Formats: C-alpha cells, structure tokens, sequence
C-alpha cells in the first residue's frame, strides 16, 4: 500500500485520510478547515489584485478603481477579497467560541499559538485596509499607529520608526503593502504548526470527554461533511459579493485620503468594534491602550482559569449562562464600537467594558467551583 | 558585524533623506481676521493659526 | 507470508438454494487487519479487470 | 482643486463619479437633496 | 500550586541566584550596547566620543 | 500522531451496521426530524436567550435616549 | 545632496536660490515661480 | 476648530476638548497641543521653522 | 459608481439556482455516507 | 439529619437533573476531565467496572452524534450514581501529594 | 531529554543535530546550506526593498534610484540583493555540479525535484530583472515572453495573455512584480521537501561507497563546517557589493 509509506503521501494520510476523529464533532468544528479555505480565497483574490494594484498614494486608490471597471472581472476578485476576509473573522470567533465552550483549551500548545495566528491576522487585514487608501484607511491608520505613542520613554520613536516619517503617508503605504503580502504565508506556515501540535492528542468533542472508544476515520465522514460545510461558505460570501458588497463596508472609503480632516465619526469593519469600544472606554491615554491588548491577551490566560472537574460546558448549566452572557456582552461592545462618543453609550461602553472583563476573570472561574461543589467533588 | 547589519536594516525604515527635507511655510497674515482659526499645511499635518 | 499480515486465511464459495457467500476469512494481529483487506479486495479488483 | 473653490465661492464640487457610494443613502440621499431646497426655518439665517 | 515553597527549594533559587543576576546583566548590557543607549554609556570614561 | 490499533481498550461490545446503499439517507426526515429539534431548542433556550434578550433592552434604551437627547428644551 | 560633501548648508541653500522653479496652486489655483530651495531637484532645462 | 465645551477646539474621535490656548482640559488625551517654534518678523509676516 | 450592477445580479440569479440545486445534493451525499453510522446499533455482552 | 440538609439535597438534584448528563445514560465519574490523577484512577479500575465505564461513554457519543437522548426511563438517577472513580482518585492524589511533601524536605 | 520528544523540535533535532551524516563529505556539500542561505537574504533583502520600491513604469525605475540615494543603506541593500542572485546561481552550479561528478542523481526524488528548483530559481532571478525597467530589463524581457509565440497553434495566445497586452507594458510590470515576490516563499516550501525525501537516505559522500559503516553526527561537525562556508560566501558576496557591484550589472 502505497498510502502509507510514500514519505510525501504519509504526512497527507495522517492528517486528512486515515486520521482517527471522534465520531461525535458538530458543525463547530467544521470552522477549522473553512479557516484555511478563507485563507486560501484569500491568498488567490489577493494574489490577482497584486497583479493589477500599485503602492503609491497619488495612484493607489485609482488603481483599485481601475480594477473594478477595467480588468476583466477584478471587481468580483476585488469583493471576494474584501468580503472574504470578513468571512474569515466570522469564522475565527466561531472558531475561538466553540473552544471556550467545550473546553478545548486545555490543548495548551494548540491554544497558545491560535491567540498568534488570531493577532496575525488581524495585523494582516489591518494593513490590507489601508491599501485602498480612502478617508477609512488613513484616519483609522492614523488612530491605531498611534496607539505606539502610549509606550512611555520610547513611544514617539516607535511610531515615527514604523511610519517612516512624522505621518502615516506614501512611506507607510508601502511597507504595509509588503506586509499584507508576505504575512498571509506566515499564516499557513503558522496553521500547519497548529496542525501538528493538534494531531498530538486529537480532536476535542461536544462532551469533554475522551472519543478513543468511538473513533471514526476521518475520510469519508469529515471530509463530506467539510465539503458540504465549504458550500455553505461560498454561499455565505457570494450573497455578500452579489447582492451586498457594500453592506460591511464604509461610504467614507470611496474618497481618497485626505491629510487634513477627519469624518465626524470613524467606525473601524465589525470585526474590530467590540476591542474599539474597550479603547475608549478608559478615558486616559495609556490605560485606554492596555485594557485594548488585554483584551485579546485575554485568551492565553483562559487555560489557568480553568476550575471545572468537568471540560466541556455541555453538562454545566451555570456556566453556558455566563458564556451567553459573554457573547451578549460582546455584542453590546460591537454596537458601542459602532457609534459615537456620546451619551449614554459611554458609560454603556464602560459597564460592558467591565463586564467582559469581569466574567473572564472573576465570574466564570467562580462559577465553575460552584458547580463543582454542587457535584459533591 | 550583526550589529551594524540589524542596525543599517532597521534604519532604513526610518525616513529617507527626501523625507526630512520639507521645505518650511509662509503666511501672509492680512489673510486672517480676528476670531477665527485657518489651517495650513506643513509637513503634510494641519497647520492651526 | 513475506510481509506477515495473518496466521491464516482462506477463500470460499458456500453454496446454497439460489443463494451463497463467496468471499475470505483470515486471522491476523490487531494492526494487520487492515493491511490484509487492502490486498484482499486488490486481488478481487485485479480478477475482475 | 484650488481653482474649484475660487469659481465657487469657496466650496469645492467633489468629483461625481463614486458620490452614491461615498455618502449614506446612495440615489435616495442626492435625489431628496436635489429636489429637497426649501426657504430657512424661522431662526435661521446664513451668510450670504 | 505551593508544591515549590520549602527547605529544598528555597535551596534551589539560593544556589541559582548567583547565575540569574548575571544573565541579567548580559541581558542589560546587551540591550544598552545594542540600542546604543547614550544615558547609560556616558558615565563609562572609554567609549564617550562619537 | 494516533493510529487505529493503538488507541485504546474495549470489550465485549458489538456493533451493527447496514451498508449505505440498503437504507435510506432521508428517513423520516420531518417525522421524528421536527420533534428532535422542538427538544433540543427546548433544552438550551433558557440558557440562551436571556443575555441577548437583556442585550436587546439596553439596545433600544440607549438608542431612544441617544436619539433624542439631542432634541431642544424650552430652556 | 551637495550639503556636507562640497559645499555647507548654507553655500547650497544661496545656490538653490540662484534658479527660479515653479510651485503651486496657490489658494487662486494659479501656477507661480519662486526661488529654489535645498529640497527641489536641479531644473530641467526642457520640459520634455 | 471653535467647537467643544472650552469654545476652542474639539476632537470628535474620541472626545478631547481642547481651549482658546490649545491646552487640554478633559479628555483621554495626556498633553497640551503641540507649538513649533516660529518667530515674528515684520507685520504682516511670520516663519514656522 | 457601479457599472457592474446589472452584471452582478445576473450572476447573482446563476448563483441562487445552482446553490439551490447543490446544497440538497452535497447534503444527500453527506447523509448517505454517514447513514451507516446514523443507524447503527450497540449491545454490551460482558461475561458473567 | 434534618429539613434544611434535605433541601439541600434538593437543588443538588436539580442541578443533576439539569446538568442532563444522566440523559446519556451516563454517571457523573464518567465526565470527569482526565489528568494525570484521572488517568491513574482509571488504570486501577478492575475490569467490570472499567469495561462498564467503556460501554456507557460510547453509548453516549453514539446519542450524541444524533443529538438524541434515552427515554426518561433509562436516565440515571440521581440515587442511583455510584461515584466508582473517587475512592481510586482520592489514592491517587494522596500518593502524589505524599511525593510532593517529599520532594521539599 | 526533550529535545528528542517535543514535537517541533523533533523535526528539528532529526535534520540539524543527531542527524547521521557521512563522515567523508568534502567542501563541495557545503553548497547545499549556502543555497538556503542565499535564499534567506534573498527574502530579507527583498523585503526591504519592496518597502520603497512602486511597481509601475512612470516610476518603476525612479523608485530604485529612490532607494541607493535617499533610504538609508538602501543602496547595500540593493546590491546585496542583486549580488545576491549572483551568488545563489553560482552555489546551483556548484550543487549540481557535485551531483553529477558524485552520481548523487541516483536519488530519483530529491533530485528530479532539484531540477524543479533549478527552474524556479531561473523563473524567479527572471522576474526580479524585470523590475528595475532598465533598457535591458525591458528587451530581455521581450526576447523570453516571445519564446512562448513558437509553441504551434496556441503561442501567440499565450504571449499576449501573459502580456495583459500586445508588448510587454505596464500590465507586465505589475504581475511580474507579484510574481517575483510569491515565488520565493514557494522556493522554500518545495526545498523543505527537497530535504524531507533527502534525509530519506541521508547523502551521497565522494567516494559513492556506503558511508553507514562510519557515520558521524551533523552537529558540531558539519554545523562549524557549514558556519565557516557561510562565512566564505558572505565575504564572496561582499566583495561584490562593497568594490565591484557593476561588475555583472549591464551598463
Ligand atoms: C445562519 C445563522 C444561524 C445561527 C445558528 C443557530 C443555531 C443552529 O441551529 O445551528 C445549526 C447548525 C446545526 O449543527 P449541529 O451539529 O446539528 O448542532 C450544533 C449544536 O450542537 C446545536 O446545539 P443543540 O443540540 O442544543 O440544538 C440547537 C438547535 C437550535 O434550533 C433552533 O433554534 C431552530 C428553531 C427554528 C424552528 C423553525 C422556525 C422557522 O439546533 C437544531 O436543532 C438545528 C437547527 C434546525 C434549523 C431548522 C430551521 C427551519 O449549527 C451551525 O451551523 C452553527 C454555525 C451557524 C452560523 C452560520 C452563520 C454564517
Ligand atoms: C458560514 C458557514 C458556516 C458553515 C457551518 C457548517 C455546517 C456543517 O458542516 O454541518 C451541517 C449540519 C448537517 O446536519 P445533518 O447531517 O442533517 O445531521 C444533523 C443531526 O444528525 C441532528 O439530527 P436531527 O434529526 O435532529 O436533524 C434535524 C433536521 C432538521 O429538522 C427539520 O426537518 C427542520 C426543517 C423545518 C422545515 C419544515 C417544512 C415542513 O436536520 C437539521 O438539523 C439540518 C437543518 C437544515 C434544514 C434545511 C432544509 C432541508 O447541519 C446543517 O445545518 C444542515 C444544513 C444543510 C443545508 C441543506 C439544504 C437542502
Ligand atoms: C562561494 C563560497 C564557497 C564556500 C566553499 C565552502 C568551503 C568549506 O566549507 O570547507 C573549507 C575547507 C576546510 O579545509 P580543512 O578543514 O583544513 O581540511 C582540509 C582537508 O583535511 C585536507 O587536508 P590537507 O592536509 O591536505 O590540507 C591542506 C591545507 C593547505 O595546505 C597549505 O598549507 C597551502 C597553503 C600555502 C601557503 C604557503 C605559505 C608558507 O589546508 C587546505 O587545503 C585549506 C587551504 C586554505 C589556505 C588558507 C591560508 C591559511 O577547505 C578550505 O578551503 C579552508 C579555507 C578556510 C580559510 C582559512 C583562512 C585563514
Ligand atoms: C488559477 C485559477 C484560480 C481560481 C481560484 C478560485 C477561488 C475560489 C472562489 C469560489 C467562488 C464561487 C463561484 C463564483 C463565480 C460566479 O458567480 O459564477 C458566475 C457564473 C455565471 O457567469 P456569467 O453569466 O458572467 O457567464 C456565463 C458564461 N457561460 O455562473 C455561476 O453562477 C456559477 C457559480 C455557482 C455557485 C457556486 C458553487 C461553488 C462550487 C465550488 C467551486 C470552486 C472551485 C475552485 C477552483 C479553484
Ligand atoms: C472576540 C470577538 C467578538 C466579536 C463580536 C461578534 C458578535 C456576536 C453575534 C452572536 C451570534 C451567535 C451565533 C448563534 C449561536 C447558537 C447556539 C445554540 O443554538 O445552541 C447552544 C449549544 C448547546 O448545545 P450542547 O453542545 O450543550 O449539547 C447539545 C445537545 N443536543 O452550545 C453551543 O453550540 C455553543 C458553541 C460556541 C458558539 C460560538 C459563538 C460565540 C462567538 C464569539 C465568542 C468570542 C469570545 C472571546
Ligand atoms: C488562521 C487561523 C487558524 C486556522 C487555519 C485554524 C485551523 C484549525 C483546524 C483545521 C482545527 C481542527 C479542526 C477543527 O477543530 O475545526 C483547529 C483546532 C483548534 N484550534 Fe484552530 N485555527 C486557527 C486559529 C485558531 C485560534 C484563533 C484559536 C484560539 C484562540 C485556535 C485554537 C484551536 C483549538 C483549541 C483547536 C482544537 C479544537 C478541538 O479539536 O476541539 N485556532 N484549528
Ligand atoms: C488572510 C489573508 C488576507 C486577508 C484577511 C486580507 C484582507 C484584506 C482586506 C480587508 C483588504 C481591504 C480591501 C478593500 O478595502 O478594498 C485587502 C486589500 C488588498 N489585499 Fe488582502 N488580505 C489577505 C491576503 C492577501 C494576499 C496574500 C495578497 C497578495 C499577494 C493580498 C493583496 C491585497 C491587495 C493588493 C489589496 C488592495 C486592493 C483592494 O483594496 O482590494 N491580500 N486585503
Ligand atoms: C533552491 C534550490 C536548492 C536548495 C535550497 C538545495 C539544498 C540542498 C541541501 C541542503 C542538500 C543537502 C546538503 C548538501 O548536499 O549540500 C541538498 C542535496 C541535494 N540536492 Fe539540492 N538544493 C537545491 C537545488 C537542487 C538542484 C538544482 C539540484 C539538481 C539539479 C539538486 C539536487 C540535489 C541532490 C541530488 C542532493 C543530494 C546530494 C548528496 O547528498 O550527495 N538540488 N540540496
Ligand atoms: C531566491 C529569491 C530571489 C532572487 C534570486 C531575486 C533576484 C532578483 C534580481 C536579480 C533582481 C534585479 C535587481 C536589479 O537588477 O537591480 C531583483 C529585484 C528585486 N527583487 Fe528580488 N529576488 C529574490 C527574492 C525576492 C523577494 C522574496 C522579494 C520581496 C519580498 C524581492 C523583491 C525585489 C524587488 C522589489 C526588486 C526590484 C528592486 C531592484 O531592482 O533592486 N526579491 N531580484
Ligand atoms: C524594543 C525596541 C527598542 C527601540 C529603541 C530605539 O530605536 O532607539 C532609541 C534609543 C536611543 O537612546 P537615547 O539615549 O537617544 O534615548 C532616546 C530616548 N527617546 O534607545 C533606547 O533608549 C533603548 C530602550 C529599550 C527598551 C526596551
Ligand atoms: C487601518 S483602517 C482599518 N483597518 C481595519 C480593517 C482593522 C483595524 C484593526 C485591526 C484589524 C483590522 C479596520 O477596522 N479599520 N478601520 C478603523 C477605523 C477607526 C479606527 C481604527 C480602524
Ligand atoms: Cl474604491
Ligand atoms: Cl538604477
């Protein structure tokens, strides 16, 4: 049998043939592979805009323009991009969401190293929304390069290191379209090292409890169920690209960048709004950029806040209301995020600012001792 | 030697020769009654008088 | 027997009214098995084209 | 643009061709503008 | 948790001590004569110049 | 990596299978289909609903304020 | 580029200002001529 | 430019009010507007640089 | 602003009645593979 | 002993009941997360109870691949919950803890 | 020992330290690591010069002189990039060289896929002289992309659907600068696979005689031998960018 022994074929039967997987995994885990086909659509679109793109401010937003009306179908490349990275962060919090849930943290090298490629990718799509280089792209460049400014003693030097100036301008625009390019292969190369740390010990499940007495190969059953899973993303981001391209996107982007004033009210893509909110929640300048950090930072930290005796929150009713509560939570942020500075949404922005904080740290850790006493253990 | 091969790298990210080579402004001040605030450009950021 | 996928198998062709079982039966190790119905079912394959 | 704001008394026409997706309300918003002109309110006077 | 608070590990840090305050130094000095740090590097008579 | 043959212990437990070409994908799809998902909303509501039904009060609350603290007083 | 290397800043800037380059607009939008600083390359003697 | 609650100058990014003088008041913004150093010439003139 | 608009929704049509025509099928694939699994049967025998 | 520690016993059967393990026919030794101390304990099971504990983990992935549950039947009650691990598992810790009170002498 | 058991450091540990290697291998199997070294600098002075440089003809060839006269030592960085794909063609004919005159072509798998990392490279060193839009850039470029219109039938097709025109133009300037910047990532990919069925047999040594009877670990033997070879192809290159850097460069 060839299959097994061929040393390029092994390393494929291992992972996507002959892989033992419990026989119990729900569509939460489909989002695992529709990440790396998110990655893929975006490494493909990219790749076929970079053909046809220029990194220069005086021609960088017409150059995107030219693509949308002159090259043969770029404007759907150009959507499916846009709109494929949109996808790709709804499957990165499922993803995330679906490990707190049912407790897959506790795969420590695994987890650890999926916070890395959850910050690369948002540094990758940062620096792939202020290519376009409309009114969007250099105010929100503006306000989050800043954020450097916060570091005492050498905050200044920092930021006017990475600008290449004394602003975000035609410097700046350059090395973060080099960026953009190169960091989406630092991706994979990350993802394949989350592969192999998962391979290790194998796929949590819906129950917390170990699958080795029922496992199932992992072809036919999961790669249909990936493929059927993938068909259900194409359709997700080709009612985006066809019938709502501009539904997640900002008006302001469609005037080049101007230098000299802001919009009244800046709103970064959804996927960043919950985090925004936490940055102005604190009205100080360095304490506003740390509780943003810790707001992500939050996640390496789960894995010591672990209380239960029990991994999964299938069995444990007082902690699916506290998780609920998060997601609610997070959403209040995402809508703060997504409005302006005023009241009441302020101190709403502070109150669900603690409130994340709060459930991580205090409430959820808590709750799972009770539980545990509750059991008799 | 891996010193001043880092060091040469990561000065090039730092601003060209063209970058701090901006010129200064002028102003003719008759433009500007008394109340109110004009912006200029200098450096490529807002200049408020 | 170079490969030592089984102590045994064997082929058959049980009969009955209008019916039958024609297939193989073998006795192998716990990580063999597999193994032995690859080549199994590739010398079936093999007979039939 | 310099010369558009010296012809236009100060204000500078932006350029059209992207105006629906640039602005919330796309048709719905330029076509209440165009056709949405009416005297000042009671209070409100503007420069001339 | 408290598994590593007694005789014998208090033992342990006292006998590494030693080691760490000097890693520490090649740490602190490396990041001085790597950044080129100038408010420390004054002081030392030599290298003041340039 | 795991292999099959190398996970773990089991005994004296049997399994029955039909093969896929013998049975039918669909079978009672809506008949027992329906009540199985009646159950299961049934099961997790109360977990769940909640927060997003607390989440949607201070939504509509802090857009009316918003909406109209703008708004004149006489004074 | 002369500065530091053949002649001071302040010998490079007098000849800079020698020559006579163009800049603008201005807030009319008109095109105008002004002495050369350190920052403007040598003039082209053709336009094209 | 002229707005905020000091009647000088508002940021509406985040919500730093700013007086007649430039120098912050409330807002999560730590320092004062920055002045270049300039000079005054004649009457109708003035350098920044 | 969007010269692409009449274009985009026919392909948006195409796009529907073949989602329409896939998803069933790809969903029929699945179930048939996994019904050997979706009804199988368990019994323990231990010794006694 | 009295009314109050009945009451007691009241909403730690509520909460069982609500924790719906017993839907899959399982006990609550059988959701234990398995660490070192766990793994251990299950070592140590004899075999009934360790081939018991097989079965009834793998009719309960079985359920919950079709996201079904048993009938009110043949749910585990509460009464009847045998913690089978726990005499294993306090060894266990006793043992480790025994070494680690070692290990700082 | 965790240097043996930790999963990352496996694959590590199996191909730089305890890897068994013969005992005998001269100088020329030090162009192998020479060759991964090329490539490194390859990518990072690359980089650094993506960072400065704009990928259209008006100031395609502006943004080059940009960077040797405005960017700090960006001019080094550029002929450090230039020489440096000099130098990584001289350390290809080395490489093969050596599989030749030693029969190293015996392993059918690393080498048939060397022969694809030999065209790679050439595809890649192509599109990387395209982009300064230098005079021989642009002829050089046409002579190639027409080598395409003799294939019958189909060849004036493919000329001008790899054009994105009817002559090499601004469209080409921008693919082949995409090109340029991907295929090198894909370099490095198909050269871990270079090394995975390699280490498959472990290498050939000069006498083409099994070296099993007397192996000797990879560290530190063949680590300080591949430093010291390194050592030698940065003064190589060095000496091309600081006293002769036009010496291969076409006026
Ligand atoms: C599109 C947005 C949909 C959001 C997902 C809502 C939850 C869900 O039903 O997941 C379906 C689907 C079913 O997966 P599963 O493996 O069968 O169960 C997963 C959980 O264990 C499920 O947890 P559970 O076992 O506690 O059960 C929850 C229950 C939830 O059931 C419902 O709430 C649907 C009630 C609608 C009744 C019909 C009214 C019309 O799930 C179902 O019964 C299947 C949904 C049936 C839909 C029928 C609609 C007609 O799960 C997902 O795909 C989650 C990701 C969806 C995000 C898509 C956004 C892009
Ligand atoms: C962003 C993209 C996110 C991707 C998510 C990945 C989803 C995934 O890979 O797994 C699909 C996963 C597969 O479910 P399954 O293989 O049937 O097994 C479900 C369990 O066995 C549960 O067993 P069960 O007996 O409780 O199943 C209940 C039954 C749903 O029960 C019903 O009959 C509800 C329908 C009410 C309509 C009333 C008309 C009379 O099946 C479903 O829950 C699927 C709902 C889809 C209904 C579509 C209309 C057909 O769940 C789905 O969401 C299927 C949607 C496929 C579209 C079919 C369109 C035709
Ligand atoms: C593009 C870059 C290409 C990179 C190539 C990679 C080269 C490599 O990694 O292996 C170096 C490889 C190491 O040779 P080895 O470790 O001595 O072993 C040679 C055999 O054992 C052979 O044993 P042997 O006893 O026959 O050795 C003869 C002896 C050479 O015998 C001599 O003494 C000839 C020198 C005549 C000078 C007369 C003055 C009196 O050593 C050599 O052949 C090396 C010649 C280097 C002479 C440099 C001046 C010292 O050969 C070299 O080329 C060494 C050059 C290192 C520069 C030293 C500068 C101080
Ligand atoms: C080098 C090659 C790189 C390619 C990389 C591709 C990246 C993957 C992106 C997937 C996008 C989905 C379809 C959008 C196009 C469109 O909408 O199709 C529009 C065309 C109509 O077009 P028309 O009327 O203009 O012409 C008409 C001329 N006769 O019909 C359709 O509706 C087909 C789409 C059906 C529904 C999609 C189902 C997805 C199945 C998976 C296939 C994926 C294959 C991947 C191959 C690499
Ligand atoms: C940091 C990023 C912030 C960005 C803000 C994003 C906006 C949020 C918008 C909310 C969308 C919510 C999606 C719909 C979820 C429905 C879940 C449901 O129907 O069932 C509950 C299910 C219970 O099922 P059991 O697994 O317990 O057992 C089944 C027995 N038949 O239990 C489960 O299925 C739960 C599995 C996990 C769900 C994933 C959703 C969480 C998304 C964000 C989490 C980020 C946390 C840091
Ligand atoms: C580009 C980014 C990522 C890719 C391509 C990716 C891909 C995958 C895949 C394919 C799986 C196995 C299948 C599955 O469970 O769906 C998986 C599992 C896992 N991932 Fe990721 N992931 C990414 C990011 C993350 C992030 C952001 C986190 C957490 C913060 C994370 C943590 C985990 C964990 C804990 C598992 C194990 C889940 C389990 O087996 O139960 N990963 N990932
Ligand atoms: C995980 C991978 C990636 C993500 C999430 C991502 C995300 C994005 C986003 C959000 C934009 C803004 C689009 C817009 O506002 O119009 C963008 C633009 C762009 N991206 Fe990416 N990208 C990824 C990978 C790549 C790669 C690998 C390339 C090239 C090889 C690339 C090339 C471009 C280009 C040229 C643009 C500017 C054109 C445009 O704005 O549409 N991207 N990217
Ligand atoms: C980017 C391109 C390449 C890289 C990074 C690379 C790297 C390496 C390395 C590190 C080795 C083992 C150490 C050594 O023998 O020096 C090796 C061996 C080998 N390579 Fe390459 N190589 C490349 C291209 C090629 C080419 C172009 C060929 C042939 C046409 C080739 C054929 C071989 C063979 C046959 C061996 C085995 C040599 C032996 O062990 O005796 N490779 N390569
Ligand atoms: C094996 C890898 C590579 C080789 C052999 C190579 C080779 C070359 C060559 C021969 C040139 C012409 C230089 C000149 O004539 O001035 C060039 C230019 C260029 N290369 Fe590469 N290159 C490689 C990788 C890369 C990578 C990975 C990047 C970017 C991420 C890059 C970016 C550039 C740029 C921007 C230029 C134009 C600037 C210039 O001409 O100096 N290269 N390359
Ligand atoms: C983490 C990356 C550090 C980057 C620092 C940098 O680019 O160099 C600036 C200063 C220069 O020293 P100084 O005496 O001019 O002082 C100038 C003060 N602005 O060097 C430092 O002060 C080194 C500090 C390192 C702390 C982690
Ligand atoms: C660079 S402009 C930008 N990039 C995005 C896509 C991003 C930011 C941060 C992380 C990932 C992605 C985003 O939302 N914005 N907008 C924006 C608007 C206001 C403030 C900040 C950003
Ligand atoms: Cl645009
Ligand atoms: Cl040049």
């Amino acid at each position: 049998n060839i299959r097994k022994s061929h040393p390029l074929m092994k390393i494929v039967n291992n992972a996507f043939i002959d892989l033992p997987a419990p026989s119990n995994i729900s569509s939460w885990w489909n989002f695992g592979s529709l990440l790396g086909i998110c990655l893929i659509l975006q490494i493909l679109t990219g790749l076929f805009l970079a053909m046809h793109y220029t990194s220069d401010t005086t021609t960088a937003f017409s150059s995107v323009t030219h693509i949308c009306r002159d090259v043969n179908y770029g404007w759907i490349i150009r959507y499916m991009h846009a709109n494929g990275a949109s996808m790709f962060f709804i499957c990165l919090y499922m993803h995330v969401g679906r490990g707190l849930y049912y407790g897959s943290y506790t795969f420590l090298e695994t987890w650890n190293i999926g916070v890395i490629l959850l910050l690369t990718v948002m540094a990758t799509a940062f620096m792939g929304y202020v290519l376009p280089w409309g009114q969007m792209s250099f105010w929100g460049a503006t306000v989050i390069t800043n954020l450097l400014s916060a570091i005492p003693y050498i905050g200044t030097n920092l930021v006017e290191w990475i600008w290449g100036g004394f602003s975000v301008d035609k410097a700046t625009l350059t090395r973060f379209f080099a960026f953009h390019f190169i960091l989406p292969f630092i991706i994979m190369a990350i993802a394949m090292v989350h592969l192999l740390f998962l391979h290790e010990t194998g796929s949590n499940n819906p129950t917390g409890i170990s699958s080795d007495v029922d496992k199932i190969p992992f072809h036919p059953y999961y790669t249909i169920k990936d493929i059927l899973g993938a068909l259900l993303l194409i359709l997700a981001l080709m009612l985006l690209v066809l019938f709502a391209p501009d539904l997640l996107g900002d008006p302001d982007n469609y005037t080049p960048a101007n230098p000299l004033n802001t919009p009244p009210h800046i709103k970064p893509e959804w996927y960043f709004l919950f985090a925004y909110a936490i940055l102005r929640s604190i009205p100080n300048k360095l304490g506003g950029v740390l509780a943003l950090a810790f707001s992500i930072l939050i996640l390496a930290l789960i894995p010591l806040l672990h209380t239960s005796k029990q991994r999964s929150m299938m069995f444990r009713p007082l902690s699916q209301c506290l998780f609920w509560a998060l997601v609610a939570d997070l959403l209040t942020l995402t809508w703060i995020g997504g409005q302006p500075v005023e009241h009441p949404y302020i101190t709403i922005g502070q109150l669900a600012s603690v409130l994340y904080f709060l459930l991580i740290l205090v409430l959820m850790p808590t709750a799972g001792t009770i539980e545990n006493k509750l059991l008799k253990w | 030697a891996a010193k001043n091969v880092v060091s040469q790298f990561v000065s090039s990210m730092s601003a060209s020769a063209d970058v701090l080579a901006m010129s200064k402004i002028e102003i003719k001040l008759s433009d500007i009654p008394e109340g109110k605030n004009m912006a200029f450009k200098w450096r490529g950021k807002p200049l408020f008088v | 027997a170079t490969n030592k996928l089984c102590q045994s198998f064997q082929t058959f062709n049980i009969c009955y009214a209008d019916t039958g079982l024609l297939g193989a039966h073998f006795v192998c190790d716990h990580m063999s098995i597999d193994d032995m119905m690859f080549v199994l079912q590739g010398q079936w394959m093999r007979l039939c084209t | 643009p310099e010369a558009a704001r010296a012809a236009n008394n100060g204000a500078l026409p932006p350029d059209l061709s992207y105006i629906v997706r640039a602005r919330h309300g796309g048709e719905d918003y330029v076509f209440s503008l165009l056709t949405g002109y009416c005297e000042p309110p009671t209070g409100v006077s503007l420069r001339e | 948790l408290t598994r590593f608070l007694g005789p014998r590990y208090r033992q342990l840090a006292r006998n590494w001590v030693p080691t760490a305050s000097l890693w520490g130094a090649v740490g602190a000095v490396g990041l001085v004569w790597a950044t080129d740090w100038r408010l420390i590097l004054d002081w030392v008579p030599y290298i003041n110049g340039k | 990596g795991r292999q099959f043959g190398h996970l773990t212990r089991v005994r004296h437990v049997i399994t029955y299978s039909l093969s896929p070409f013998e049975q039918r994908a669909f079978p009672h799809y809506f008949s027992k289909g329906i009540p199985n998902v009646l159950r299961r909303t049934r099961a997790c509501i109360l977990r769940v609903a909640p927060p997003f039904v607390a989440f949607y009060l201070v939504y509509t609350w802090g857009t009316q304020e918003f909406e109209k603290s703008k708004r004149k007083n006489p004074a | 580029h002369l500065v530091g290397v053949c002649y001071t800043e302040d010998e490079a800037k007098a000849l800079a200002e020698e020559v006579e380059v163009q800049d603008g607009p201005n807030e009319d939008g008109e095109m105008f001529m002004r002495p050369g600083k350190l920052s403007d390359y040598f003039p082209k003697p053709y336009p094209n | 430019a002229n707005a905020g609650d000091f009647g000088g100058y508002y940021c509406p990014c985040h919500g730093s009010h700013y007086d007649a003088s430039g120098r912050i008041r409330k807002g999560p913004a730590p320092l004062n507007l920055e002045v270049p150093s300039y000079e005054f010439t004649s009457d109708d003139m003035v350098i920044v640089g | 602003a969007e010269p692409e608009h009449d274009h985009r929704k026919r392909m948006g049509l195409k796009m529907l009645l073949m989602m329409g025509l896939l998803l069933p099928l790809v969903y029929a694939m699945k179930r048939h593979k996994w019904s050997v699994l979706k009804s199988r049967k368990l019994a323990y025998r231990p010794p006694k | 002993v009295s009314a109050s520690s009945r009451w007691l016993e009241g909403i730690r059967k509520w909460y069982y009941n609500a924790a719906g393990f017993n839907k899959l026919g399982l006990m609550r030794d059988d959701t234990i997360h398995e660490n070192d101390d766990v793994k251990e304990a299950i070592r140590r099971l004899p075999e009934n109870l360790y081939n018991d504990r097989v079965f009834r983990i793998k009719r309960a992935l079985d359920l919950s691949m079709r996201q079904q549950i048993l009938p009110k039947e043949q749910w585990t009650k509460y009464e009847e919950d045998k913690s089978y691990l726990e005499p294993y598992l306090k060894e266990v810790i006793r043992e480790r803890k025994e070494r680690e009170e070692w290990a700082k002498k």
